[PDB]
């Protein structure tokens, strides 16, 4: 019942892109947008796009588009979300959130004009120069918004009161030159099917409606009215040429009001559908009909087709500034996208969704272009199905660890970008050589003539040191002073001299020769790095080195007024820095609360926070801080972080340029993170496998990287307990590599595992299959994966049923003519020890056959000490159009060891086949329930008995229409139809007969299934296809049902995406599972029951969450989670919205709470027990 | 020869994660090669143009050659039975649709058949006055009689308890489902009543007539009394028909027309539906496509209609023999039934892609 969910992966796959004026009217940037969620790119220079902004939505973004308003300083956003919302946002300096300019709810009963459901989706369009921008509502509304206190007030045009009867409509643009803002509309009077193209031969229109702003009245003029039956979208050619080009699927025209129509065929299947007149576009074959295009300056348009194949197309001109004909040449072939947009002249962006998402770059060659492959975008695709499975090289000091090991295998993308995903949580490292050092607890690694040479372990009585090269091995002669602890030990100068500080003295060093020796309440750490050395005692004393050539360190005791005492210290140098007014900084924190920046060579004060340790959003000039650290990360040191350790809790701050201070402000980022002689958590790192940035040490390890992305990667490590010091380490018998204490003191040599990349929000593999991934399953047994794939042939049989045999037609056509696609479906079979396909092993399909399912099936046998086997099992059948009674067949698949072929070891592993037999009708689902295999067979489920070689029917019961999910836990069969509902079934083992428990009545259609586990609760959980989420439950006592007829439902929430696949894990509470799934958008989500008492005093943080904070794009998270709005039993809170509970500082985190009646203290109690226990992967 | 809609799902659950629209979708080119591309009108949302189902399949002829008045479909979608003048049910296949079994239900011509919200109950009506239950495997439950003449059309409630039959006497009586209770009768009518449909979620009951002072009576289910009268038609109502939805109220009449009306505005009036040139006799709403549906006439045009589209999207003027009296799509809306004065019931699928429509129905 009572639920919460949370989301451990955002969503990948941009959908919308532009580029535009986002920061500053100098440069521009890429926008690009995907589901409920906004990135802005910039662009290094090889080429590098740059995350410079990331910004989430409480909704969908529907469609997007940017105008420059007047007297602006910026570009502002038009973000059209669902059911009708406009939201105008900008970029906000000073603060570096989004700020919101405008509202526009448009979602009324008396304009959606009596139909209920909404299938037109929103779509937002701008003038080139400015003048207005338009909105088609609902297909039926045209909402006008007026430009130059900037905007003017709107008028709702609608489109069926014009001339000539809209009706359907396809696509509207705005038109160039044309000083009024000129509309044009492709629209449909007379709507047709592709397939009924006899009664109606074309039917496809063009209105360019001149839309006076002041007089608000709208003449039609320019209209055409016999354009083919199918036109996709129409695009704007721009000034010095002018109006339209019209793609259709088979076609492809150019309109202009004087010139006549010139349009050209592609193939040759307009031959009785269009009678448009028509020339031949001469040795060109193809359809654009899922196609994305951008004008290149003028006269030049690239064209992405499906398939991912880029055309140029060049508008021949003549003198007179008419167009004479087409041109086209194939140029390289790239993603399937789902956007484009010409950046800087000579680069193209590629959004897609299914499929990296990649930025080209054009040179001509020597008006024939050719086409270079920049730095990609990484992309989890269409999530279609994904299978738990066991990572393969875990250490051996890991082995005995209580929490399962485990990682999941995602069927990403689609197509030529067919893919799978290994992702996976926490990082494991490869432990190559430890040791067991007791007392230490600090170490330090330093840099000896650039491989480290220096282990220098801290002991409470004493100090080690350690000598490295090819064998490490511990130091005995002089050098560092091992008769006490040492506080720090660093390298200053360049990697030449070592300097470490004991608490009476202060040692330069140059390697095992000390130089010299400086002495001096105690020190307690010290700040050396970037020639320039601060030491701060315990007293609150501040004093400064730096190293004079003749090099030797001199002391430039700082002019500081210590009006109170200083806690902690930090320096800092700007390699690619933005701190203006290589440059030195010195961070110090007072005890008073302030926090005070200064510039190193004099020590004036630049910039000042009167109220630091309290946890503020965005920092601006003029408790028990721990530690502080400023540090540099990505291309080429840019952007510097803040990190603090502020009373158990971390928080970090990024910095931005903002206008005799400092030009920047500090910006507050999220986390899933609880901190929950002085030793150092920050540990900063440079180089480790060429990863740069921080380690995080305490009770939750947490791995800090910035790469040349710019974008902020929290991994956390979550093997071997809590960890207590780190240093980089560089060594011969080690890589670029990494060096840690246990918590129980067990120092680890160690290295990141290499076949990962840790760029993305999680650690993922991207295994490239060249085809379409179906499904996945994780065979327990052998360790080994099995993949279903498809490939795209052309197709050239048709199939007949003439009552004795099936007799097959030969597709004869004209040597100009595009083939249907016929889809070959295999079966791999993926090795986790190294990733690629395992030869000699592929099952290969019928000429006509598809997988409708493949499951990880464990039947049960007579053989092992259990019963169970766990085979491979697959339903498939044969789609032959729908005059072909299609018919099914059962493949039980077996994992078997056998000797390997020489110099391939991955060959020991092979399928066997124990089953395979046509059925009677199609196989659409199968299941296990205690060792039976469950199949749904046509509208029959059936239930079979797996003997030594046959299967034997013993059960079923007659089903709704297509049940194509089925599920189940100890004898109880759930079900999933396409269009009906679920339906949970039963099975009496004792007498062989499966009967119908419950069903929903209501008809519902179902993308999913799952179980939702509490401790004696079983939820019922469904996602279907509205983008929602809901759990039923058979409540038979209950009245609001029948009697144990009807299923109810008892949560409700709307998540955003699409969901396909379902993972219930343990909990890492008595026996609470959690019901993860992986959106169909690219994220992963997760459900996690909880009880009644802690739910409701999380509903009321909620609601005060929801009213009292200013929310991205002045979104409502109340109605975005409301169900299938966008008769509600919500049930499921908002963790994404609960997680902004953290994200308060804590004068404002203790406002709400007294505003509701609890104290934050059991908040961050209630809040971060989710976030403990939800750790897996 | 069938008509088999397995792999038009296979495929629409193959593009369903991949596409996310139809603004997405490849579409198909009018070929007679790219049969595997069609997909169910779950797919297709838009363009709701797929299912006018204008492709004949076959004509379901029994031996006995008698009249039939009401056809409608299992809600699993397995298998048509079909109600005919000697009270006979002749349960048709739902691909290959031979032949599976016959009955003899009632004494008299069938005029009234109705399944419930779920698939358990089907109530069936007679040309006497009785009122049969039927469990989903062709079993008789208790019968009744409602009324003394001859019932013309049952429909009910959104749940399984409380159903209404109207009569030639010019009452509805609404009755309760587990006792056979009669409720309240629905008086003041002005003469008989042919057609009854209940309001899937606010319990109006709308009546028709053949009177012309009273042709359209709102009802009220629970109070008896009668909510509002509309006045649309010269002459005798034949059929009223509800969406799903619930905002629609769509009536086919004698006077050779079929009106919308919006329940939430009465003293307007939505756009009509001209065309059929003789009387309009039967409609069916389509099940997944809001907004259209097809319409039968007497003299056996076979027409289809959107709701926006003021003339028709297309149909079979001629075409179907004889007086058509009901019709039944599928619960996926992709094929459709209609049911003769003749002796004969024919079934009739969408096109299929690039054929020349040049048969004896189309051209």
């Amino acid at each position: 019942m009572y639920a919460v969910y949370k989301q451990a992966h955002p969503p990948t796959g941009l959908e919308f892109s532009m580029y535009c004026n986002f920061f500053n009217n100098s440069e521009r940037n890429l926008v690009v947008a995907g589901t409920s969620q906004l990135y802005v790119y910039r662009l290094n220079r090889r080429e590098k796009l740059e995350l410079a902004a990331s910004f989430s939505f409480f909704g969908n973004v529907m469609s997007m588009a940017s105008v420059q308003l007047a007297g602006a300083k910026r570009d502002a956003l038009l973000l059209s979300f669902k059911d009708a919302k406009l939201s105008v946002v900008e970029y906000d300096p000073g603060t570096h959130d989004l700020k919101t300019l405008s509202l526009h709810y448009f979602e009324e009963p008396e304009l959606r004009d009596g139909f209920v459901q909404n299938v037109h989706t929103p779509r937002v369009r701008v003038d080139p120069d400015g003048r207005c921008a338009a909105m088609l509502v609902y297909g039926t509304r045209l909402v006008v918004l007026p430009f130059r206190s900037s905007f003017l007030p709107s008028y709702i045009i609608d489109v069926r009161a014009l001339d000539e009867k809209l009706l359907n409509i396809i696509d509207l643009q705005f038109l160039h030159g044309y000083y009024e803002p000129t509309l044009l509309i492709l629209f449909e009077p007379n709507q047709t099917w592709p397939g009924r193209v006899a009664v109606r031969q074309d039917t496809c229109s063009i209105v360019a409606i001149s839309l006076n702003i002041t007089q608000k009245v709208h003449p039609v003029i320019w209209s055409l009215t016999s354009l083919p039956f199918d036109c996709t979208q129409a695009l704007a050619v721009p000034k010095p040429i002018g109006g339209v080009v019209v793609f259709a699927v088979n076609s492809l025209l150019y309109l202009n009001q004087s010139v006549p129509p010139y349009g050209v065929a592609l193939n040759s299947l307009t031959t009785g559908t269009t009678a448009f007149p028509l020339r031949t576009q001469e040795g060109v074959r193809i359809t654009l009909d899922c196609a994305q295009a951008t004008f290149i300056s003028y006269d030049k348009m690239v064209i992405s087709l499906k398939g991912g194949e880029i055309y140029v197309l060049t508008l021949i001109t003549d003198g007179m500034r008419s167009v004479r004909a087409f041109h086209f040449d194939k140029a390289a072939a790239s993603v399937l996208t789902t956007s484009m947009v010409t950046m800087e002249p000579g680069y193209l962006f590629l959004g897609s969704r299914l499929g990296n998402s990649l930025l080209l770059k054009y040179t001509e060659k020597l008006a024939t272009y050719s086409f270079e492959v920049c730095d990609s975008i990484l992309n989890i695709g269409p999530c279609a199905n994904a299978a738990v499975g066991e990572p393969a090289f875990l250490s051996e000091e890991f082995q005995n660890s209580p929490e399962p090991d485990l990682e999941i295998v995602v069927c990403s993308g689609h197509g030529k970008n067919g893919a799978l995903s290994v992702l996976q949580k926490s990082i494991r490292p490869q432990v190559v050589t430890t040791f067991e050092l007791p007392g230490c607890y600090d170490m330090w690694t330093v840099i000896a003539p650039r491989r480290h040479g220096f282990l220098i372990l801290s002991r409470e009585d004493s100090t080690m040191i350690l000598q490295t090269g090819q064998e490490i091995m511990e130091l005995d002669t002089s050098g560092f002073a091992t008769q006490g602890p040492t506080v720090f030990a660093g390298n200053i100068g360049d990697n030449r001299y070592i300097v470490q500080v004991s608490p009476l003295g202060i040692r330069l060093l140059e390697g095992v020769n000390q130089l010299h020796f400086i002495p001096v309440a105690p020190i307690v750490q010290c700040a050396v790095a970037d020639p320039y050395v601060v030491i701060m005692s315990a007293e609150g004393h501040v004093t400064m080195f730096l190293l004079k050539s003749d090099h030797r360190l001199a002391l430039h005791k700082p002019p500081l007024h210590h009006q109170s005492k200083v806690i902690t210290l930090c320096l800092y140098r700007d390699l690619s820095g933005m701190f203006t007014t290589p440059t030195h900084w010195c961070l110090l924190v007072r005890e008073n609360g302030t926090m005070e920046i200064y510039q190193l060579p004099d020590w004036r004060l630049v910039f000042l926070v009167k109220n630091f340790p309290v946890g503020q959003r965005v920092l601006v000039d003029s408790p028990l801080v721990k530690e502080v650290l400023l540090v540099a990360l990505g291309s080429r040191q840019s952007r510097p972080y803040l990190l603090v350790h502020v009373d158990q809790e971390l928080l970090i701050y990024e910095a931005f340029p903002h206008d005799g201070n400092l030009k920047v402000r500090f910006k507050k980022v999220p986390h899933n993170i609880n901190f929950r002689g002085r030793v150092a958590r920050f540990r900063y790192f440079e180089d480790i496998y060429g990863y740069s940035g921080v380690f995080i040490c305490g009770p939750s390890p947490h791995w800090l990287l910035v790469t040349g992305r710019g974008a902020l990667r929290l991994h956390p490590m979550a093997i071997d307990g809590p960890v207590d010091s780190f240093a980089p380490f560089h060594n011969v018998n080690c890589p670029r590599g990494f060096l840690y204490f246990n918590r129980q003191g067990e120092l680890r040599i160690s290295v990141l595992p290499a076949y990962l990349s840790y760029d993305a929000p999680w650690p993922v593999r991207k295994i490239p299959l060249r085809c379409t991934a179906h499904y996945v399953a994780y065979h327990v047994e052998s360790k080994v994966y099995a993949v279903a794939t498809s490939t795209n042939t052309p197709c050239a049989r048709i199939p007949r049923m003439t009552g004795e045999e099936k007799e097959f037609e030969t597709i004869e056509r004209d040597e100009r003519y595009i083939h249907p696609q016929q889809e070959a479906f295999s079966i791999q079979l993926i090795s986790p020890v190294s990733w690629e396909a395992i030869p000699n092993a592929r099952i290969e399909l019928q000429e006509w056959e598809h997988v409708t399912c493949m499951k990880t099936v464990s039947l049960r046998s007579e053989e092992t000490v259990s019963g169970l086997k766990g085979y491979v099992a697959a339903g498939t059948c044969l789609m032959q159009g729908e005059e072909v009674t299609c018919r099914g067949r059962i493949l039980i698949m077996d994992v078997i060891e056998v000797v390997p072929e020489p110099g391939q070891p991955l060959t020991k592993n092979k399928f066997k086949v124990l089953y395979e037999k046509e059925q009677k009708g199609p196989v659409t689902a199968l299941c296990h329930c205690n060792g039976h295999l469950v199949s749904a067979i046509g509208q029959k489920i059936f239930l079979w008995s797996l003997r030594a070689s046959e299967l034997t029917g013993m059960a079923f019961i007659d089903t709704q229409l297509y049940i194509h999910q089925m599920i189940s836990v100890k004898n109880f069969i759930l079900a999933a139809d396409v269009m009906k509902s679920i339906s949970l079934l039963r099975y009496q083992e004792e007498s062989k007969t499966l009967s119908l428990v419950s069903r929903d009545a209501k008809p519902l259609e179902v993308y999913s299934v799952d179980f939702m586990v509490d401790n004696a609760q079983l939820g019922f959980l469904v996602s279907d296809r509205d983008r929602n989420l809901m759990v039923y439950m058979y409540l038979p006592e209950a009245k609001e049902s029948f009697g144990g007829m009807r299923l109810l439902r008892r949560a409700d929430f709307h998540v955003g995406a699409h969901v396909n696949t379902f993972w219930r894990t343990p909990c890492r509470w008595e026996n609470k599972h959690i019901t993860w799934f992986a959106t169909l958008d690219g994220g992963i989500g997760l459900l996690l029951p909880m009880q009644e008492k802690t739910y409701r005093r999380l509903l009321m943080l909620q609601n005060a969450l929801t009213t009292m904070l200013p929310h991205h794009a002045g979104l409502n998270p109340r109605a975005f989670r409301m169900l299938h709005v966008d008769n509600a039993v919500r049930n499921v809170l908002d963790g994404e919205l609960l997680n902004r509970y953290l994200y308060l500082s804590t004068m404002e985190r203790s406002e709400l709470a007294k505003k509701i009646g609890t104290t934050p203290d059991i908040i961050l109690d209630d809040l971060l027990e989710t976030d403990r226990v939800t750790a897996h992967f | 020869k069938t008509i088999d809609y397995n792999p038009s799902v296979i495929k629409y659950l193959e593009n369903r994660i991949w596409q996310r629209d139809q603004r997405d979708m490849r579409a198909i080119q009018p070929d007679a090669g790219y049969y595997n591309d069609l997909v169910p009108p779950i797919g297709m949302l838009n363009n709701p143009m797929n299912a006018v189902t204008t492709k004949f399949v076959r004509t379901s002829t029994n031996k006995v050659k008698c009249p039939v008045f009401v056809v409608r479909w299992t809600p699993e979608g397995r298998r048509l039975v079909t109600g005919a003048s000697s009270g006979e049910f002749t349960l048709w296949n739902g691909l290959t649709f031979n032949f599976e079994t016959i009955l003899q239900a009632h004494d008299s011509p069938v005029r009234a058949m109705t399944w419930s919200h779920n698939d358990m109950w089907m109530l069936t009506a007679d040309h006497g006055g009785y009122v049969k239950y039927w469990q989903s495997n062709m079993n008789n439950v208790k019968m009744f009689q409602a009324h003394k003449e001859a019932i013309r059309e049952a429909s009910f409630s959104p749940t399984d308890n409380k159903f209404a039959t109207c009569s030639d006497d010019g009452t509805v009586r609404i009755w309760d489902f587990l006792r056979c209770h009669e409720e309240r009768i629905l008086r003041g009518h002005g003469a008989d009543v042919k057609c009854v449909d209940w309001h899937p979620t606010k319990g109006l009951v709308v009546s028709g007539s053949k009177d012309s002072q009273q042709p359209i009576k709102f009802w009220d289910p629970k109070t008896g009394q009668s909510l509002a009268t509309l006045h649309a038609h010269k002459n005798t109502v034949m059929e009223v028909k509800l969406n799903l939805n619930g905002n629609w109220l769509l009536t086919a009449s004698r006077d050779h027309l079929c009106k919308l009306f919006d329940i939430r505005n009465l003293k307007e009036e939505l756009q009509v539906f001209r065309g059929h040139k003789k009387e309009a006799t039967a409609v069916a709403w389509h099940p997944v496509h809001e907004g259209l549906f097809a319409s039968g006439g007497s003299d056996g045009s076979l027409l289809f209609w959107h709701v926006g589209v003021e003339k028709e999207v297309g149909g079979m003027e001629m075409a179907h023999e004889g007086m058509i009296w009901s019709l039944a799509w599928h619960p996926l809306g992709h094929i459709l039934c209609s049911g003769s004065n003749d002796h004969t019931s024919k079934f009739w699928t969408r096109n299929r892609p690039g054929d020349k429509m040049r048969d004896r129905y189309n051209l």
